[PDB]
């Protein structure tokens, strides 16, 4: 019987630790290089909430819609991009060395059960984005009937 | 148009809670060979009990048990969770509700035609509602996992959250529309 | 004995209720961003994600490609973030399964085109579904033009 | 001795050749169902110059700048794109698949002689845009005297 | 018996020379592109194809991550047709070949820290670089501006 | 790409090769080269309906196809049986060289009524049409095939009357666009 | 977010409550749960320098970690006696104090001479760096570790000052550019 | 300045031709353990001979046979080629053939000021150069695969490509310049 988060099998959990803290940094160090100096007041659209939007998409090979333009934001974007190929390629190489030494040993197909985990993650992101996006429906529309 | 679009929505809320409550009450959710009041024989298994098909003892059913404790085995917490979330069926049973509501809004609708949030909940309610029967749906394969093939009313249960996802965009658009014509009246 | 591959075969590392199941996220996932993106008349539209839009974006996303869009949006930043989660587990677990299923023999040589041909049939039905709908459309439309003048 | 076009080895020849064929004859289509219509103009970027491209984009997983905006256009890039996403992890599975029975065969890194191939290919394609580009140049500068 | 993985033990799959060669051709890419995006003053510019640019995007290829410009002429558009094949199969082989060395061992477990150490040490250091190069460019502007008034 | 006077001939001339070719590959018993038994295993040459003997005991003795052979054929599924079934009466094949015909006649018949700028879209229609029909019918065949072999000139015939039939059909559909810019063209004036 | 005063009273406490985290995670001998010696196996709490015993038959004994042990080491390359030194010396997490101290002696400062805005520059550069070292110091061990065992809390409590470290580093850097932003408004009237 | 450009521009040609005559002319590409003058000893081989090293024997050259006819097999053409090419060196020699135009071009750039198609020419050379170098790189390399180390003449010529890379991409500045100051100019 397979775990619900049994997809996370691959990489350990001090792995996933420090993908998040290595994700959090980045995310960090591009808001910070992109904004910080007056002289660049801005001309780029990378603030600290575009900034881990920006890492989000880079991490899961989605480039979403802006990309670093200067010097110190273009390092940074390059080196996340270099450990994301490099992390991602583990994931996929491990889980393919996983699933064959299963198959070697003395139903073939991936079930549900394998992956049901990554199924839950994804209806319970649905449902926060949903409750985010009512609570600030709500919000702005308290707002407005305070105005008027 | 307007009137067609309240047509479509209640014509399509009313079929998708239909399938969900014959999909939910009828056991022809799963074909799979087993045994009887409790020798093989292909039965046919639902959400609560399995009815015995083609066999000596035929037409009689079975009440399904999920917490099979013969051995008393305990194993990790998380296959007890599942167990108890697949054996009340809250899931599937929640779809219904939310579709029920849902339904109840768009109803509601017609009575108050200046408050348009009966319509974005009606909206929210069918959108909800598709996605508890999703979660219903991995939780009872995953059960099943933890030859056989799938009946009519399994898939009553998953044509069911087409219809609703469908009415939930239908909802969303009238919403849409309804803040649009108040913003264009505002305008002249 | 090594059986003839079927037409439909490429399917095979990952079961039907995960195809299903795929096929169910991805319209769940489509209708919540439409959901998300555009209910709020405060939001208006600012963003260009209607329904055919999300459908379009939430499919770009599965495939990995994107098309020419992404959520500006808290929300439906989260719902392209677990939907992106979600797209990276499922193909590395097929291709993962892929991999296993063509170096382990159960009862190593090059695909032949009889592994891919489901895949090239549904890719020409594709096309002539494709080609179909905009004459059709075509139709439509000139006929319509007509009956105005 | 590993041919220097062995990186074509998991898949066959027939697949190769089909994959060209399937891509002439789904830009072909693409630029069918995004021009053809008289109605639609354009208010898209799609020629038989750019469907290729974005055929070509798409097949490698690089979306370039544009994307299908009309239906029948949106459903031939979604049936390319699930046919692109199938063959290329076909191809990463069987490559896999060789590298692993290799190994278990009674140095180990991929060597250069092994991917000669593609950097064959790569600096080709380099010389053959470098020569097309000194080309228009050469006939764009000859047109200007002609003009003048 | 299996010694400890070293630091930068994730740059095995592919020999050294495949690596330098791998960096050497990006170099060339970058500026066969810049050189056919931007020579011809018939062009001009209509492209946004700089050296910086074209580096930018061509690094942007080879991770698959794409960038926010695309080649518009025939010969762009032919360097990177050719440099995204590339990257295709280099990627690939890449990752079947740790996938080869990690489902047989010579003289299977989760990945460790130790694995990967290497990469997040260069991601870290390339976090510093960064900082340090807009620190640097910051001080270098506050002069600049001082000495003008 | 330029003018319409050798667009319309161009088109024409291609139009013209690629169903000479296509023609040829359907009526030409040279496909696949492979050993087998054109009556002991021996190198022979193989079509879509005959298979001639080759440098054999005695050389050019053609035997039909076994597309059903008898004597305990084991059967197969649906699909497998549609599969045999549509490569013994290779349908795409044949629907290919048709609707190469009926666009040649489409674009000879589009000298007369000019004003029927439809003729030439329908031309262009039934050539790609052409073209996918001779993709799908090449993948059939090599899939029915693939169960050291080479193929002849008529299979590699075929190959090429699909891309000649895509590129006309790719510049038919051009004379179609520049038409209806004519019209509107000629209308702001 | 909003006004001034608030938050630079929470960017101070978030600046001190990290550095108490990060202090006592360094002060304090609870980082790994194993089973070793302290002095048989048995179940023992690991820190930086002291490791003591638990649960054992001589409870409230600490041992210094052999970070380079005799008896047959078997030495190693370069790269891994490099590691062992950093983990030895634990430079990572004192960088990480030091400079967490630093940003917040700065942060402090800030108050007096208020004119000075790049004080508040230095502050967040100093968080954000004293984030990264947090991240080398953490990986460091990790990897020293890996060549059941599960972390203690001083460990994690080092964990929560790298994220609060960067949140008041974000925080701090905010603060720059709205303080520019006054600059700019009152240059243009 | 321009003229600081072309300066640094005709200084960089001048260096990166110079590692790559070196690279093509000393033997310290590679060293391994191999015979000497046709027992085992480390040896230094470059593009044409192996000189043996610390040995009874060391200081001798023997010239590098890239024909192993020793057992007459030929097998594939492709490897007959790839000996072929490697050989001759043809692609490292016509490197640096090209990088000679190039600084040739650079050079006679000063004599004609008007004709800025040269400074272009200049530039397609130090291209075309990297590209032949890095073909020449990996003919090398794959031909030597079918313990060792690479010495400074190898890392001469990757020295070299990336300087030609360099220079060609800062000759193809002020072609861009040049065309830039005269449309300024004809503006006015």
């Amino acid at each position: 019987k397979p775990g619900v988060f049994s997809f996370l099998d691959p990489l350990a959990y001090e792995i996933w630790m420090c993908i998040v803290f290595a994700y959090i940094g980045v995310s960090v160090v591009l808001f910070l290089v992109s904004r910080f100096s007056p002289y660049e007041w801005s001309t780029n659209e990378f603030g600290i909430f575009n900034s881990l939007w920006f890492s989000l998409g880079a991490f899961m090979q989605q480039g979403c819609d802006i990309s670093p333009r200067s010097l110190s934001g273009r390092i940074v974007g390059g080196v996340w991009w270099f450990f994301t190929l490099i992390i991602i390629s583990s994931y996929t190489a491990n889980l393919a060395a996983f699933l064959t030494v299963e198959r070697m040993v003395s139903t073939s197909a991936l079930s549900l059960s394998n992956v049901a985990g990554v199924f839950y993650i994804l209806v319970g992101g649905l449902g926060l984005a949903m409750l985010v996006a009512l609570i600030e429906f709500c919000y702005k529309s308290r707002a407005e009937a305070k105005r008027m | 148009d307007r009137g067609v679009q309240m047509l479509l929505t209640t014509v399509g809320a009313f079929a998708a809670f239909s399938l969900m409550t014959i999909a939910v009450g009828t056991d022809y959710w799963l074909y799979s060979r087993g045994v009887c009041k409790t020798e093989e024989v292909m039965t046919h298994s639902g959400l609560w009990r399995t009815c015995c098909l083609e066999g000596n003892f035929k037409g009689l059913c079975k009440q399904i048990d999920h917490f099979p404790e013969d051995a008393d085995y305990e194993a990790d917490t998380a296959e007890y969770f599942l167990r108890a979330v697949r054996a009340s069926s809250i899931f599937p049973i929640l779809s219904v509700i939310l579709l029920f509501m849902g339904g109840l809004c768009i109803a509601a609708s017609e009575f108050y035609k200046t408050r348009h949030n009966i319509i974005l909940s009606a909206g929210i309610f069918f959108v909800s509602a598709g996605l508890s029967n999703i979660i219903g749906i991995i939780v009872y394969i995953s059960a099943n996992a933890g030859s056989y093939s799938y009946g009519w009313s399994f898939y009553f249960g998953a044509l069911s959250f087409i219809i609703a996802e469908m009415v939930g965009v239908l909802a969303v658009h009238m919403f849409i529309d309804r803040h649009k014509q108040l913003r264009a009246t505002a305008r002249a």
